[PDB]
């Protein structure tokens, strides 16, 4: 019909009335289980259908399209490939694909150093495209797409490739890592060293186009997100980097345990199975304990343990959490398993950042305060 | 100058702190325990929607309390976090003047992170420095 | 820096599952009257709060600013200045000045006409102002604002003003006042027969079919709008014109009567008091009904019958309100009196355009169907 | 061509439109009433978050009823509104043939509103068209 204009301020203000509207569900129900009421149920869950409604609607306008932040970006690569006198075709697929504005706005000069890098490294002159018989115009593309609790952004080229060999030989002289582990590496941890700080400054003051080859410029700022980053290159099939950022601002779909009937969430979109082992199967052949699951060998740690809450009595049948860390996955041994539920994280403040093991706590449906585990801050 | 604080006791000893640094003050229930944290908090409570950490007041001061006779919780507010203090009664808001106030910092064994003294005819309401009580508690 | 683009549709459909929200309110609310706990009273006070929070806050960034339609005037203004051979300093001052969708859609083009009337009529031409000994520049000034919750916007001129003996004396000529009404009325009273049609000739205003926008237009338009418009000129000192409209069609506070058991809305700005009158006082002389009251003679009106609804037969001390149309007041008898309100006026719709009773239909807060009375409707 | 129509009587005699035009089917409580009404409507409901009227198909068309009798409302569906059209009994959904499907309407009072007659099974089911009924109630 007709595009109107609202400022980020008013819609901060409906973020937190959305947030106290869900409270206010949660005390109706609350009072609902309290006195066990069947014409109560009808007119919540009235309530409830209208408040669906709604809260999608709010998450509709709080997301983004990439390709709207990004809407200068092709201009720019344009300007680039006229300076350096290439050819290259860029490919931009992102008006359908939506981010948080939180999440986009800190990645945008991130990913344009990273395609000014490429335009600069990996994109190749017309006479050396067509001295490998390659199509006679470079292909540069960025993309994205939905993922469960999570956005993925898609970058590729059929560019030169990087070249592993050299950055491998590169790490030895620099110091970054053992000759005999080099040599361990696959291929995709070759190319994890352009997301090492300091491993490449290399820059251009006259350009201004980011250090090293605009790559761990983006992953510090994809994990100071609470993303995750991945790579893989090949000498002339070009590169591609895949990311993946949260789908939305503060929630966290999560797993309710209990210690002692202390409520411990565990965040569900880093897990990978959850399972009821014996602790006659838990062995140990180095300094700490695993199981052998599935036929694969899981490094298994006690929640009690780690949080130092003491363990009164010792049951045969323990409820274990696997949960995924970089690009393994470790063992969580619980003392109950209450039931997930999606959950909204709450800072505890400067009093508590120095605890690796939890970043944040959060309010449950009974009123009750609950911790989120933090699964890279354990171990 | 004509200083707002507010007066609240512990031990039948009067203590005091700005208006500025005050979000309210409510009276002590159940406090969420934390795990692995600092020995000079109790835990966390749910105020006005946020995490608020609940500080033992007198274990940062060093002085002599009694834990049961404590039931009064006064929420502060600084621009580097947001903390309760548990303590014994409160009175409210006192005008302080300027002409009674000492600024000697070696009277008691606490006068670093205290402001001043107030000097009166009742009990000596002690003037406390809150920035400084927050400097502690982050390091 | 950041901001929002969305379509006001969609703002408007977050307005529509707002007003679901009201009656989900009214459901919880009737299982409190049931069942009366003070949690749940609590709840639904901070429920309350909560949809008056966010009713405001949806309804505020679905108000669109005027600078659109605003921003559309000084270079049509400057053109049509030009051709009619004159200069004239245009001065906007409001500028984002919010008002609904539905006035700033339709008053653009009977405002573009009132400005475009002001420099043809009024702005002289540098020769007319130089023979007048007067300063050759115009002053045409447009100005916004917000006042008695309701929308104000002030256009007035430097230029030549309206003859009021050309007005009133045209008025005697088309038969339209008496003599001595005419030789009663006030100045700021003679120029409203400039809206009424005939007093002007620009624009295809005398057709039968397909008439263009005139200057009665202009007053008809922010009346059917709801508002009220007023006007005040003099000789040599310009000509001054204010129109005042309402915020949205959200907030029409109205007085909810019943008559058997129906909800009947009245329009609260137009009253002059509310009365319980005896049935013996009651009176015809030789036509309909009437009371004296404050020795002055009202023509009072029983709703049902002027509605054609069958009622009550036997006579009682009913209740009356007295509403004021023009420069008079009629009485509305009407049999039980509701409860006030700020509601919202929706269409009667399709198959009742013939009824000139009521201006728009609405849903109540409780889901109840509730008729709004045109007070020019009832004669 | 295979169209599937709603199936439906007043006073025992057969009607039906298509399924293409169909909002709902409910049973009248509390019709809000509209004071001047004509004649054909009975008033106005809330349904699906609209404003739904409830016009008497049989005063439209010319045609007999009793009004404690009817107590079905077929709420219809076009581009253009959606009324709701109070009549007896319904039947439900219908598969009719070309084959079956006369075009003689010369005697009908809606006939220029029918799209034709359906001799199923013994029955004479007449065809109607939304659109140029929903033109007649229209002010």
């Amino acid at each position: 019909s007709q595009t109107v204009r609202v400022d980020i301020e008013k819609l901060d203000n409906l973020m937190d009335l959305m947030g106290e509207l869900v409270i206010a569900r949660s005390r109706i129900l609350e009072t609902l289980k309290k006195y066990n009421i069947k014409e109560l149920d009808e007119s919540l869950s009235h309530l409830s259908r209208i408040t669906l409604d709604l809260q999608n609607v709010v998450m509709k306008i709080r997301m983004v399209p990439i390709s709207f932040v990004f809407n200068r970006f092709p201009r720019m690569v344009r300007d680039l490939a006229k300076k350096m006198n290439k050819e290259v075709n860029f490919i931009m697929r992102g008006e359908d694909t939506e981010l948080d504005r939180t999440f986009v706005e800190e990645i945008g000069e991130p990913l344009l150093h990273l395609l000014r890098n490429a335009i600069d490294h990996g994109i190749e002159p017309k006479e050396e495209r067509i001295a490998k018989g390659k199509p006679p115009i470079g292909t540069l593309i960025l993309s994205a797409r939905h993922e469960g609790n999570n956005v993925v952004i898609e970058v590729e080229d059929d560019g030169r490739g990087i070249d592993k060999e050299k950055i491998i030989r590169k790490a030895i002289e620099k110091g970054l890592i053992d000759e005999s582990k080099a040599a361990t590496l696959s291929d995709q941890e070759i190319l994890n060293f352009l997301f090492v700080p300091g491993f490449s400054t290399k820059e251009k003051v006259s350009e201004v186009s980011g250090r090293g080859v605009g790559m761990d410029v983006v992953k510090n700022v994809v994990e100071s997100l609470n993303g995750s980053m991945g790579i893989e290159s090949e000498k002339d099939k070009g590169t591609k980097v895949t990311i993946r950022l949260p789908l939305t601002l503060a929630i966290i779909q999560a797993l309710l345990v209990k210690v002692n009937n202390l409520v411990y969430a565990i965040p569900i979109a880093n897990i990978d199975t959850i399972l009821s082992i014996s602790k006659e199967d838990i062995q140990r052949v180095q300094d700490r304990d695993v199981i052998v699951i599935r036929g694969e060998v899981i490094p298994v740690y006690r929640l009690w343990e780690v949080l130092q809450i003491e363990h009164k009595e010792e049951l045969e049948e323990m409820e274990a959490v696997i949960v995924r860390v970089g690009n393994r996955k470790y063992g969580i041994v619980v003392d109950d398993l209450l039931g997930q539920d999606d959950i909204v994280i709450k800072s505890l403040g400067k009093v508590f950042s120095e605890v690796k093991e939890f970043s944040g706590a959060a309010i449950l449906g009974d009123g009750s305060i609950a911790l989120i585990i933090n699964v890279s801050g354990i171990v | 100058k004509e200083f707002e604080v507010l007066s609240f006791e512990i031990d039948e000893q009067a203590l005091a702190f700005d208006v500025d640094n005050i979000e309210m003050v409510i009276e002590k229930s159940d406090i969420t325990p934390v795990p692995k944290s600092r020995h000079f908090v109790e835990g966390v409570i749910n105020l006005r929607g946020r995490i608020i950490p609940v500080v033992n007041l007198a274990k940062i001061l060093g002085i002599s309390f009694d834990e049961q006779k404590m039931k009064s919780i006064i929420v502060a507010r600084t621009k580097d976090v947001e903390v309760g203090f548990l303590v014994d009664r409160v009175l409210g808001v006192l005008r302080i003047t300027e002409n009674q106030l000492d600024l000697t910092n070696v009277s008691d064994k606490f006068g670093k992170k205290s402001k001043g003294l107030v000097k009166t005819d009742g009990r000596l309401i002690i003037y406390l420095d809150i920035d400084k009580i927050i400097e502690e508690i982050t390091v």
